[PDB]
């Protein structure tokens, strides 16, 4: 069966800069059985450009789709924040009669920030139920990578949290990231000091947010 | 106005059966090429079934056997009968219109979630992210469910800015967990209240939590 | 009195499949062998009778149906079949007898730049008929507003271009095809082979 693959898997580039998509079918198909679909994080995909060359409704000119036989491209111009998104290739020529890529990660640049740190002892109405979750909050920071160390009476934590990240924000294209510490009620109550120490580029060093426990 | 609606999707034990249903408005089911496409977590796009106006309908190969396309075109709604379901079945179900060398797929439905899981369900537990403060955070903390989703919303929509509702992360127990946390100015604990709407449609929880300084 | 198959086989130019041409044939002998010997055909598949003894059998009168596909559709031409091809642009019945012929015509129907003269049924509220031959060009309404004969929205014209360009894979190359329907009534038989 026809294989579409698409390249790169994830981009990176900065506002008004141009992206390049391309996508390579496994052999040669008919340019008005090819279409690009955008689609947002949490959002049904929505169509570009179908027919290889021709602008969906609604799709600005600085979209632009072209190729042919096996090899098709999609082209944006002046990037913007907002274009942040998975870009997919489908083709609808050939047998089963629809295939889609695997799909272009794209991620846009911007300028270095430094995360704002918080952090969150746990509830009492949790503590009465036996567990313990210490939040730690990262918010708005650029670019995803940060580290997020836990420590409790100064001994660094491993194997009891977990972290979530949001996607890349539409407007400003920042990060935030959750780190959770879960603890019984029992090894909570056994310490007093609980901090996470965050490490990133736009930090000077690192940064320390701490509480004591009851206090 | 024209639109497509999807409903139906739920966690279902493998081997077990659903069944989707995608109700249009200006669209003329009947009239339209009417696919189903799904994604499953963090994948990308599959198609799964189509219909044509003319009635006959052709499946993936990954479902053939199992699932039945099918529509009432009284009730102007598309249906897909999805049996002998495995947890590779496990995905956000699209509905959408196809238009062939004429526009392709240009209208798609939201998407309705369907897990295949031997998991029961279990309603969350919501507890508060206290603002210990400039700038200060709070949020709440929704923890131990199953199946997804959760939608958390704050003061009943009237908050929107700096709110961030993470993904949830399944936790080593098999349950989800997630915060959502808002930044607000400071002065601002004060002078307003700060209560996060929680619901987990799946098992009919719906908890309001009121977030105050401890 | 030898039957006209070459203004079947070698006309100029064909008919698109939404509009396909329909030779009736009779009072004349057939020889069927000119077809069957030749290596020029990517598809001869026969229904309901054997190529072999074409030669040697009479029918009331014969039907030849020409027109222009796509490589990967040549398969819908054929009893018990769906696609878009059978289902809105021509459709043989189950218990179809006959001859479906169908050669590469890249050469022909190809154009650098892409030939777009062949179309195809695209949309159609239901399925043709077998031997149902629809030339309507009337406005498709998708949608629940009328078009008022005006493309637009939800209102699309129904026949769509093929785009034929010599470089095209070869499920997507132009592919010619004719169908034989052999009639068989309750009245002289004016169409026989040569050992007849
Ligand atoms: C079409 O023309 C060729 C030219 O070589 C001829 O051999 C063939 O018999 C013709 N087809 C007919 C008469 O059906």
């Amino acid at each position: 069966e026809i294989v579409l693959t698409q390249s790169p898997g994830t981009l990176s580039l900065s506002p008004g800069e141009r992206a390049t998509l391309s996508c390579r079918a496994s052999q040669s198909i008919s340019s008005s059985y090819l279409a690009w679909y955008q689609q947002k994080p949490g959002q049904a995909p929505r169509l570009l450009i179908y027919g290889a060359t021709s602008r969906a409704t609604g799709t600005p000119d600085r979209f632009s789709g072209s190729g042919s036989g096996t090899d098709f491209t999609l082209t944006i111009n002046r990037l913007e924040p907002e274009d942040f998104a998975v870009y997919y290739c489908q083709q609808y020529g050939s047998s089963p009669g629809y295939t889609f890529g695997q799909g272009t990660k794209l991620e846009i640049k911007r300028t270095v920030a430094a995360p704002s740190v918080f952090i969150f002892p746990p509830s009492d109405e949790q503590l009465k139920s036996g567990t313990a979750s210490v939040v730690c909050l990262l918010n708005n920071f650029y670019p995803r990578e940060a580290k997020v160390q836990w420590k409790v009476d100064n001994a660094l934590q491993s194997g009891n949290s977990q972290e979530s990240v949001t996607e890349q924000d539409s407007r400003d294209s920042t990060y935030s990231l959750g780190s959770t510490l879960t603890l019984s009620k029992a090894d909570y109550e056994k310490h007093k000091v609980y901090a996470c120490e965050v490490t990133h580029q736009g930090l000077s060093s690192p940064v320390t947010k701490s509480f004591n426990r009851g206090e | 106005e024209v639109q497509l609606v999807e409903s139906g999707g739920g966690l279902i034990q493998p081997g077990g059966s659903l069944r989707l249903s995608c109700a249009a408005s200006g669209f003329i089911v009947s009239r339209n090429y009417m696919i189903w496409v799904r994604q499953a977590p963090g994948k990308g796009l599959e198609w799964v079934s189509v219909i044509y106006s003319g009635g006959s309908t052709f499946y993936a190969d990954s479902v053939k056997g199992r699932f039945t396309i099918s529509r009432d075109n009284s009730k102007n709604t598309l249906y897909l009968q999805m049996n002998s379901l495995r947890a590779e079945d496990t995905a956000v179900y699209y509905c959408a219109r196809d238009l062939e060398v004429a526009g392709a797929i240009d209208y798609w439905g939201q998407g309705t979630l369907v897990t295949v899981s031997s998991a029961s369900t279990k309603g969350p537990s919501v507890f508060p992210l206290a603002p210990s403060s400039g700038t200060a955070a709070l949020g709440c903390l929704v923890k131990d469910y199953f199946p997804e989703p959760v939608t958390v919303s704050w003061n009943s929509g009237a908050l929107t800015s700096g709110v961030h509702t993470f993904p949830a992360v399944l936790q080593s127990s098999g349950l989800y967990s997630l915060s959502s946390v808002v930044t607000v100015p400071s002065s601002s604990l004060g002078t307003q209240t700060y209560i996060c709407n929680v619901n987990h449609k799946p098992s009919n929880t719906k908890v309001d939590k009121k977030v105050e300084p401890k | 009195n030898l039957c006209p198959f070459g203004e079947v086989f070698n006309a100029t130019r064909f008919a698109s499949v939404y509009a396909w041409n329909r030779k009736r044939i009779s009072n004349c002998v057939a020889d069927y062998s000119v077809l069957y010997n030749s290596a020029s055909f990517s598809t001869f598949k026969c229904y309901g009778v054997s190529p072999t003894k074409l030669n040697d059998l009479c029918f009331t009168n014969v039907y030849a149906d020409s027109f222009v596909i796509r490589g990967d559709e040549v398969r819908q031409i054929a009893p018990g079949q769906t696609g878009k091809i059978a289902d809105y642009n021509y459709k043989l019945p189950d218990d179809f007898t006959g001859c479906v012929i169908a050669w590469n015509s890249n050469n022909l129907d190809s154009k650098v730049g892409g030939n777009y003269n062949y179309r195809y049924r695209l949309f159609r509220k239901s399925n043709l008929k077998p031997f149902e031959r629809d030339i309507s060009t009337e406005i498709y309404q998708a949608g629940s507003k009328p078009c008022n004969g005006v493309e637009g929205f939800n209102c699309y014209f129904p026949l769509q271009s093929y785009g034929f360009q010599p470089t095209n894979g070869v499920g997507y190359q132009p592919y010619r095809v004719v169908v034989l329907s052999f009639e068989l009534l309750h009245a002289p038989a004016t169409v026989c082979g040569p050992k007849k």
